[PDB]
DNA sequence: GAAAGCGACCGCCAGGGGCACATTT
DNA sequence: TTGTGCCCCTGGCGGTCGCTTTCTTT
């Protein structure tokens, strides 16, 4: 999976920009912790999301990190309290 | 990726860049959930949920059709992102259909790629009618012939049906609209479904729906879709009710209220889509290659065949399975 | 016949058989009008109102589109049932394509229009009254194609030349210079070709048109042939005529930008304002021909693609919505 | 190479749990985002720690994932405003 | 493997439930107390003689995590080193074979064996003619008593730095080497290296359970360890001396050095951390191992050699040492 | 001739060359001057200024941190120092049963001897071995003395049913598995005793996994069960008999663990009993620094040939 | 009715300030 | 001038609930 973190300031012009990144981020992914988003997705729907960083972040003061786990390196990931990850069909 | 979506009080908002979609259980009732576009491919809408207008706004720009439906599964209409400009394929497609002598060569193949797919599926399940009849179809000389010949055999398939099915059920006569038995509905369900993956399909390559080769399309309904679900009417419209009712939902589900209907309850909606995307989710192998075209992808696979077909001339060799 | 909305506040809603439009706001004890089916084939939603989906699934059980557009008109989407009998119109809308007597009787209405409008314009702003003087049954008269297109292709130079006796002087016109623009006015008039396009498009999807199928346009380049050849008859009145319009009071050299690549582009605030007019000019026309009164341009786009459905589907008559 | 995540509630029998983790977790790897430590490191010392993870969590009440990227996963993790991983032998 | 270095002569060390903390700014602020790993350490270095905290060299051993003490120059002074080992009865025969001279003999033949061949596969590396070491090379097997062997070993130690002056350059002099103090400029530097060789020699021991004290080399009747150094004389021409002219040559060439109070030239402090900069680098260098195709670091290579050896003295192994052409 | 600290309130440094040992929390400086000085012991959890570890190390001085107990967690050791005639002495002895012979003699005359003022402390009847000490030392061979300790452990155990009573039980020595309360308290206080004789070992330089009497293998510390024997009848085994006529009741032993709440009486009594002795040439003396002390003669026994005569009382 | 744009009540994150502690087969 | 917790309260993060302006664009 492609893991997403930002860790943005408690200033009003960041928080903006914080929960603007999140609202994204929902679009693209699962929401796994407070800071870290779970996307799996290809690069067709990774570039249209890289586009819409660049053009939104400030890295001069802002903190983001990302992490390209591939298939067959997650399933070895481990986990205590959260669920296992996963990228099904969506059913409500 | 393909999302399915029943309860019909759900209004689908839509967010910067996705989708909440609310629930209401009773503590106050507008319970909400966030819901991710850019990874859909498409939408299905079982019973008559709410849609923010707003919201097709953004479902139709990334190749997301909205399809509407019912609590039983029976198709009614869709809606579809940016149409086609393939004018001179949609030519091509009308031409073959007012040259019968090139329509029949068509259907003779449409006709071809289910009937073995009968037979192998019979063989594939344990059995062994379809074996002679295949190929008395390449050997007739018209079309109402043809059209027969398929409802020939489908009152086999039907009636050939209970050696496997089990004392369960009964399977002695099938209708249409009215759902007289709950397998006969479950067609309803499977038959109102697959259009939903295939439709889409149709628009991706820029075919017309409405033109028709086997169905007349004199009818009022899509008669290129009716003619393109034939062959995958037997694979995943009919696969999946036979491998959701190996110990799962054989009984104790399937309300008989309002007689002459049998509707489904919750926990096996929920369940049967599961049961689809299993389908559409897995790889058969495909002889071109050693493992290619997953499920979902042959439909449209087909489609770009036939518009291929009708702008290169290469054959249309339709989907056998052993 | 048609269940219009362009008001972005209201909701329908399924009144235990039949539709029911709540209007300008609260689903509670405001602004109510109920509205029965029996006459209901088509609901066209112009903004973005809310909708029950009970309401829709009544719908799409009994052929009736629901077509979702712009608060101005533009085409976002349609959602259209199962049994829907547009199979004949399109069988017809090629067999037309493929039988030139059908086709060519067409392109003559159009182009009959077209000049029509332009003459009926050219005597709106009264000029000298001797522009082209009957250049109308002379298409009729013909029997061909090219001999058609040719008079498309002179009478659109003999009717662009008479236009800086018309404009006067700030503006220099020389022709009509497609994408881009080198004039200010060729600017202006790509731009409105555009709003009208959008307007077409929107009847032809609901009309059920295959728009990428055309009669004098060629299909080809993935050219929407289908809108052109509606829009040739609305271009001289509803375009042509707005520039002409906001020329005389509203914007001036001062706004459309300078030559960056040589195209003339329009400022930040004429963008929004020339629709001041080209909304307005969409929401009239009282039907000079004593046929009737009540119509609007907007809804004279739906209504001719219309028209055109029925002389395909039921060999009825074309005649040019003209002056 | 692996990293560590955790989210935990603001009980003051909880906070403990936190304060402590972070107490830990420095002793064994490095820091880049708040609920976040990255932590290249052997087997051995996994077997020491993993058993001091376990060993002082309740699952219904807290939240770890742990995440393993090999030298070839982490290679990529484009980032903007932060440096990349790594970890070498240090000298003050 | 992520080794520490210290060298603020006025910080603390602090614990912190699983970790350490350095104390450096002294009271300009707070002491900027900033954190650091210890489970992920193998091994300490100290300079300036830091303050460290009582509670936290109980730690540092009860993880394996070995504490040195050095000086300011790098000149060795002691070091803390954890658990030993078991096998006691190894070192009963690291003794019971240094008694036997028949065996001692045997051993030391391929401890110089391996360390002269090492310094003339490195000077032919450097570009040295003749420098003739081959010779002697051949000279230590005919010999049959370690007082012939003791003298050849010093002849070659001299063979090998009578020829520095024209391996260096012009710019410093390396006549000869002295017992005393620093007198010679280069001469303060492999006091450094071979004072930080220890450093990684003084735990290689303690891991394979060899008493320090008794060797086969040094006549341990002087209180000096004597595997500690016999051990670490094989690795003072490729581990310690490379260093030397690796750094000597792209870096620090002068201008950063001083002298006082003997003249005694010394070493300057933000020289140092390029230097230890140096030394981890050389140690973490692959270099392929010359018997099989191992491909491993020399900080290995030490920890080898030293199990090497007590396999010899328990499982009869041949002691191939390193060399490297 | 050796700087100890026993209070980790203290703090060492090296003030204008010579040793300023700050305790009393600022309160009472006092200097030492080196040259004096063979061992440092820093028994509690000090802090120390780096700059007095040079002066200590450069000089020939090592220093031995350990824990108000006397449990032993390091030791800081020098360059140059004289411990390698010691280890090499200590080798050549072991291989030689003359010095071994005569050493492991030291070490089971001082157990039966410390065994018997035992039973003489506590006054059984004045019967327990009446003679044991000498039968060793009329021996030649080590399996003949090896054979007197068990005879003498049994002859010392068995004696002490009429001693304690009916509230505790007692007819053997059991090892892992204790079997019993009183035996799993020696395991215990047996064990702990180990600590600060492993400490004193480190701290005279020999080696604990090689010995003389107990014969080495799975690295069983010899030379620590070695020195430990004149200890084991004269601290835990007096320390067990001080508290069972007082305190520890079966209460207090689960089935046989026992309670957190003995773990830490027991201490009382453990170290109260290290804080104290007479001598035996009078010598201020606390058991603990005895241990020190045996082993240093120990390996002045085999460098310089010194006679190594056991405690006793 | 619907999107996006702000301006504050509470579940997560850490360094900092004091003041109870300290023995261990 | 040496750790290990157990408070408050000052403080740079993290997201949701609840509130005035927008809507129409080759």
């Amino acid at each position: 999976l492609y893991l997403i973190i930002y860790d943005v300031p408690a200033t009003k012009a960041g928080n903006k920009r914080r929960t603007r990144l999140f609202d994204l981020l929902s679009g693209y992914g699962k929401w796994r912790q407070f800071s870290v988003f779970e996307c799996f997705l290809s690069v067709k729907q990774f570039a249209k999301l890289q586009t819409a960083m660049e053009k939104l972040i400030k890295l001069d003061e802002d903190a983001v990190c990302i992490y390209v786990l591939d298939e067959n390196t997650v399933q070895r990931t481990i986990t205590y309290g959260t669920p296992q990850p996963e990228k099904p069909g969506s059913i409500i | 990726s393909t999302l399915y979506l029943t309860q019909p009080d759900a209004v689908l908002s839509k967010k910067h860049e996705a989708f909440h979609v609310a629930l209401k259980q009773e503590d106050g009732s507008w319970k909400k959930q966030p819901i991710p576009a850019q990874t859909l491919e498409d939408i299905v809408l079982l019973g008559y949920p709410s849609i923010t207008g707003e919201a097709l706004g953004y479902a139709l720009e990334l190749g997301l059709p909205v399809h509407y439906l019912t609590q039983f599964g029976k198709y009614v209409g869709s809606a579809l992102p940016s149409e086609s400009r393939n004018g001179q394929l949609r030519l091509a497609q009308f031409r073959a259909h007012e040259d019968p002598i090139q329509r029949l060569d068509i259907v003779k193949a449409f006709v071809k790629g289910k009937v073995h797919n009968q037979y192998n599926l019979l063989y594939r399940r344990g059995q062994v009618p379809l074996k002679g009849r295949g190929k008395l179809v390449m050997r007739q000389q018209t079309l109402e012939q043809v059209r027969g010949i398929e409802g020939l055999a489908a009152r086999e398939y039907f009636a050939s049906w209970q050696e496997m099915l089990g004392h369960e059920w009964t399977f002695t006569g099938r209708f249409r609209r009215p759902p007289t038995d709950p397998v006969n509905a479950l067609l309803s369900f499977g038959y109102g479904l697959l259009r939903t993956q295939v439709t889409a399909a149709v628009h991706i390559a820029g075919l017309d729906p409405y033109i028709g080769f086997l169905h007349e399309t004199t009818r009022g309904q899509p008669a290129m879709i009716l003619d393109l679900m034939e062959e995958f009417r037997a694979l995943v419209a009919d696969s999946v009710v036979l491998t959701v009712l190996k110990q799962r939902e054989i009984q104790r589900q399937d309300f008989t209220e309002s007689l002459g209907a049998f509707r489904l309850t919750d926990s096996a909606t929920k369940t049967f889509l599961g049961a689809f995307d299993r389908k559409l989710s897995s790889e058969f192998k495909h002889p071109i290659f050693n493992y290619k075209c997953t499920y979902r992808r042959a439909i449209e696979l087909q489609a770009r065949l036939l518009a291929r077909h009708l702008q290169e001339g290469v054959v249309y060799e339709p989907l056998v399975i052993r």
